[PDB]
DNA sequence: TCGAGAATCCCGGTGCCGAGGCCGCTCAATTGGTCGTAGACAGCTCTAGCACCGCTTAAACGCACGTACGCGCTGTCCCCCGCGTTTTAACCGCCAAGGGGATTACTCCCTAGTCTCCAGGCACGTGTCAGATATATACATCCGA
DNA sequence: TCGGATGTATATATCTGACACGTGCCTGGAGACTAGGGAGTAATCCCCTTGGCGGTTAAAACGCGGGGGACAGCGCGTACGTGCGTTTAAGCGGTGCTAGAGCTGTCTACGACCAATTGAGCGGCCTCGGCACCGGGATTCTCGA
């Protein structure tokens, strides 16, 4: 039997920090499956496009910067810039 | 003496309630029958999953709900408050569908 | 074979539909116009669900393959795959 | 002697997994080769936003005292922000319902 | 001397025709009145004006007439059929609407054959309609296209009705060398006439079963017309404030010559007014000086005319004036025994002073 | 004197307007309204001409459709002039707002 | 020649406003609708504009190429056709 | 011994290139690998596309008497059909113009 | 000197089949080079994901034909399909 | 400004079925090296954007007049709401049959990758014809009497 | 209904610059060949779609009386169209500078690829408590006198 892949554990994990005692019914898992798949659709298309512009071709941090800068409308934007650099020097440390 | 509201209660009351809960609104047997009819024309003999009816019916409840906004909109525009064909077609034709 | 199916969308689901969007004297010919719009509406997205269908050699139109044909359009719809 | 295993979620600090995020981007035909760098970011944006829709549906859900979470609770928590609002203006949620809203002329004098 | 006789002649002619000219345009319009009224996919049809002189129409008896009614049809596409262009099949591009002619399909094809069976059945019932003056149809020929009226007040006249398409696209690519008077009218003209729509016109090939009823041929019956009418380099020329030339009485002797000869000896059956206007536009285009057609020099000018065809005679080749691969003077068409009797009956007239003016 | 019946001149300006192709908008003004703007985003950019072109022809489309779409909702309620309701109602159908 | 700018919306003068108007097919024009129209163009320039600069910014320049304003209006479902692609 | 070359349009019966779009269909990171007769097909269908445009616009343009083609000629071709104006609704043209066109009402009686 | 390819020709030579003495003016070359770029980008990317979707990893001619069955409108479809089709036939006969 | 009534909110008790956790286990992620190219960086050239100056004149600005349209007020009558009673078909529960989707094996031919070689297409230069412009008409349209 | 006034379409004559066409050359497309993995085809399993029966009560359908909202008509006033006279600054032609876009040439580091190993996550169970539903009471909001 084939067997699939999804991000239910995941979304369950960070729903456990930040409401510690609440759960979740499974359409809303539906929902919020979809919904992840949708953003890092939309955020991998830009950053190809982006870099088959400039007649590169490869994917390095900056264009992913550069497609959230373009798409996330507002302060959303300063605050996943932060949030993604903060995160790409903690890695980059060790 | 029955006691009776006046034109225009029921109306306010109904708003309040449907505008809360979230079950579909469109008897399910007639919309599949409907489903079925109109793909009669494009393929013969098609079996459509459940799940599939189901999708389709909700894609057509939201389309309709925001017509019907935009709708009302056009009509109390206009010093009325009753909605009329010519102010669906106005929307359908500023909104570019059209 | 059927026929005359478009008359299941009955008075009633209309005068609801509408209630829910906020309206509140709906006229008289609302209902005549309302079943073509969709009626519209439902073909073209039942046209695109089957040619995706066809291409793929099946006989079963599956949820994915409405959904896509919504996301055609710009209809996004979560919440089935 | 191959030292333990560290998953590279681990080393980054994050949640959301970077091998299945590598993978999907290496196999999707987005470009020739993917840098070692990008997954990191994609996870970690991710994850931020997941973050923020579930922390304000469970804000809505406690709100009128139920434990869990149903769509109707997602749709609440989106439709009322001013950003989120307009990033998922053209998506419908199933089951979601509206948000309570009667025009002002209509209302009796 | 006998050619300004036969030239006085000619022109004394018109007067024996003019009223039966009157009555077929008054029974001709009644139709087009009759045809625009009903509702039909002829609605649209008119009269095509190509000239009812002895210089425009063909060789005909004088009361016999021929008109040519135009229809409009939208976006049609041409498939040659010969290797000269001879003939040309008609199809059918995109339309948004949804075609009015979808009916009279026959495959890809536009079949004329339904489109003359339906043509002569609306004429026959309009024609029935026609109470004041005692018109009807005559018997369908077998072989011939047109529609012809009978029409009797009290003396049997006979119209041939022939249906011809109209098409307002680019003109067909084989005519791109067409139509050589860059030098003779300039290249403007050349140019506005160009920019002008087209004709076709029903006509079955003699290449066996296979597409009869299914080839068309060109018509540029306008181009001719104003061409004939506006022939001078000076813009006054046979205008009241300019000099007559002998373009077009050369032109009226030489038809007369041709029809007099085919009167007396059937074996010339096989040629028509065509080759004679079509070698008289070559003598236009080489000649195109006024001065080298001034009247004092009429019968010298016809005789340079003559001298011309009878070496087209000779090489049996004349190419068609708008088709240039097309020649007239094939094989095919004329048998060589023909054109040699033809020569021989021109070199008589010619030295015995053209007794068959007489 | 020979003054014209108010509702003239109008008519005879949408039947030329409608039928010229250049553009309406002066260039000068429109160039330092650009540069204006940009300044915000990032300091000392330079433009080359294109661009300032090609950002005139976005701005005029876009302000047509805008008032095409106007005159529709203004003569829907029964009038002749347009009003900032209209145009206001106009884009918020749009979804725009 | 640094040169700060500043009030520079008034140059979208009333005639601009009226041609503009005329071009669409309108008949009689209030006394209004200058204002709305001046605020309507400053939100779309500044929608574009931002656009483009980042695009420029992404591949260190500083001359704003037409090309680029090009990709920033084929983002929002206005593609233009004509100058270079 | 090398036979001549002879192109693939040539054998064909196109006119677009079909050794250009192949190029671009490979180096384009549409998918891992292109077959060999999709390149015929979409020369075919861009052909026949760009031959229904310049036709309709050449019509247009012999109208009003003039020899070339110029932004307008186009515009008016593209607006006036019923399916291409549905494949184009989105797209501005450059020096386009509009159609003529005023409402009925305004029109004095 | 770098140098670069557009799709000038090819439009000319097409132009010259079906208006056999107009000229056209380098504005309107450049709008027919934009709209080709569009159109093919508009069917290969729509190929693309068909081929995805069914865990294909080729494109073949068919996922070109549903392409095109999808993206025109109404009976340019029809046309467009049945000249496709006819082409790849001449190809393949030789 | 008040009684009377009808609809909604609050609340206490019961039953169940779906969310939450546990246990195998197997297949994808990690660790460890190797290498061949793409991107980084320095250095140079030359196009194109910016800044300035004088002027010729087309478009913008400002003011007066008055006419047509926006807006408010009244009257009227017919269409849509609210409610009661009857009639129809949606729903739910339970079977029963079998077309078709999904998975496994295997084998072959179509596409990727290389190497060579030669013509199709691009940069450049040139000469003349189509279109822009200026001027004088000839005709179509609006407005008061 | 008409004549006068104004505005627009047409024909003619003249310049000028861009486009249609040659020309030389170069690099990428075609021809010939080889290897191997994706996809096509056949066979088998089982699940989930269609089809039907039968009872139950919720909703649709029909009809009736009347209060109120759409619509037409009228009257009034200000505000925006039209035209004339005045003042501002936009094009435009032409210099003159230099910042930076774009290109060429080395050279290092890093992502793909391969091979062995092992633990995170998925599918399949169980289990109990969060919620739906019932039924009774209290609260509130609308209408007529
Ligand atoms: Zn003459």
């Amino acid at each position: 039997r084939s067997r699939k892949e999804s991000y239910s554990v995941y979304v369950y994990k960070v729903l456990k920090q930040v409401h510690p005692d609440t759960g979740i019914s499974s359409k809303a898992m539906g929902i919020m499956n979809s919904f992840v798949n949708d953003i890092f659709e939309r955020i991998a298309g830009e950053a190809s496009r982006l870099a088959h512009y400039n007649k590169r071709s490869t994917i390095t941090s900056r264009e992913i910067q550069t497609a959230v800068r373009l798409l996330l409308p507002g302060e959303l934007a300063k605050h996943a810039v932060s949030e993604g650099t903060k995160a790409v020097t903690k890695y980059t440390s060790s | 003496k029955p006691h009776r509201y006046r034109p225009g209660t029921v109306a306010l009351r109904e708003i309040r309630r449907y505008q809360k809960s979230t079950e579909l609104l469109i008897r399910k047997l007639p919309f599949q029958r409907l489903v079925r009819e109109i793909a009669q024309d494009f393929k013969t003999d098609l079996r459509f999953q459940s799940s599939a009816v189901m999708a389709l019916q909700e894609a057509s409840e939201a389309y309709l709900v925001g017509l019907f906004e935009d709708t009302n909109l056009c009509a109390i525009h206009a010093k009325r408050v009753t909605i009329m064909p010519k102010d669906i077609q106005l929307a359908r034709r500023i909104r570019g569908e059209r | 074979v059927l026929r005359d199916n478009i008359q299941g969308i009955t008075k009633p689901a209309i005068r609801r539909l509408a209630r829910r969007g906020g309206v509140k004297r709906i006229s008289g010919l609302i209902y005549e116009e309302t079943r073509g719009v969709l009626k519209v509406f439902l073909e073209n997205v039942i046209r695109d669900a089957v040619t995706y269908t066809e291409h793929a050699k099946r006989k079963t139109v599956t949820a994915m393959d409405v959904v896509y044909a919504l996301k055609r359009q710009g209809r996004t719809l979560y919440g089935f795959g | 002697a191959r030292a333990k295993a560290k998953t590279r979620s681990s080393r980054a600090g994050l949640q959301f997994p970077v091998g299945r995020v590598h993978r999907l981007l290496r196999k999707g035909n987005y470009a020739e080769r993917v840098g070692a760098g990008a997954p990191v970011y994609l996870a970690a944006v991710l994850e931020y936003l997941t973050a923020e829709i579930l922390e304000l549906a469970g804000n809505a859900a406690r709100d009128n005292k139920k434990t869990r979470i149903i769509p109707r609770h997602l749709q609440l928590a989106i439709r009322n922000d001013e950003e989120l609002n307009k990033l998922l203006g053209k998506v419908t949620i199933a089951q979601g319902g509206v948000l309570p809203n009667i025009q002002a002329v209509l209302l009796p004098k | 001397d006998k050619l300004k006789k036969v030239l006085d002649k000619l022109r004394l002619k018109r007067k024996d025709i003019s009223e039966a000219a009157e009555t077929v345009n008054k029974v001709v319009e009644r139709l087009l009145r009759r045809m625009q009224k009903r509702e039909s996919e002829f609605k649209g049809v008119e009269q095509l004006n190509t000239g009812s002189y002895y210089e425009h129409v063909k060789i005909s008896a004088p009361n016999e007439f021929d008109v040519m009614f135009k229809l409009e049809v939208p976006r049609i596409e041409l498939q040659e059929y010969y290797e000269t262009g001879a003939f040309y099949l008609v199809k059918f591009k995109r339309i948004p609407r949804g075609n009015p002619l979808s009916h009279f399909l026959e495959g890809e094809v536009l079949s004329a054959t339904k489109m003359l069976s339906k043509f002569r059945k609306i004429i026959k019932e309009e024609v029935k309609e026609i109470k004041d003056i005692d018109v009807s149809v005559e018997k369908e020929k077998p072989g011939s296209p047109a529609v012809t009226l009978l029409i009797r007040n009290p003396e049997e006249i006979s119209v041939d009705i022939i249906l011809a398409l109209e098409s307002k696209g680019s003109w067909p690519i084989s005519t791109k060398e067409g139509l050589p008077i860059q030098g003779w009218l300039g290249t403007k003209v050349r140019t506005n006439l160009r920019r002008e729509p087209f004709y076709l016109v029903p006509k079955n090939a003699k290449d066996g079963n296979s597409f009869q009823g299914e080839t068309w041929r060109l018509s540029f019956s306008h181009t001719e017309k104003y061409i004939l009418n506006n022939h001078g380099i000076e813009k006054t020329c046979c205008e009241s404030s300019g000099a007559k030339c002998c373009r077009k009485e050369c032109l009226k002797l030489m038809k007369y010559l041709l029809e007099q000869l085919k009167k007396e000896f059937q074996e010339l059956d096989a040629f028509c007014s065509y080759h004679v206007k079509t070698a008289i536009f070559h003598m236009w285009t080489q000649d195109p000086q006024d001065s080298q057609w001034d009247p004092r020099n009429l019968s010298s000018c016809f005789d340079k005319l003559l001298a011309f065809f009878l070496e087209c005679l000779r090489t049996e080749k004349l190419d068609h004036y708008f088709i240039p691969k097309f020649n007239l003077f094939s094989q095919e068409l004329i048998d060589r025994k023909s054109k040699e009797f033809l020569s021989k009956k021109i070199e008589y007239e010619r030295n015995n002073g053209f007794p068959i003016f007489d």
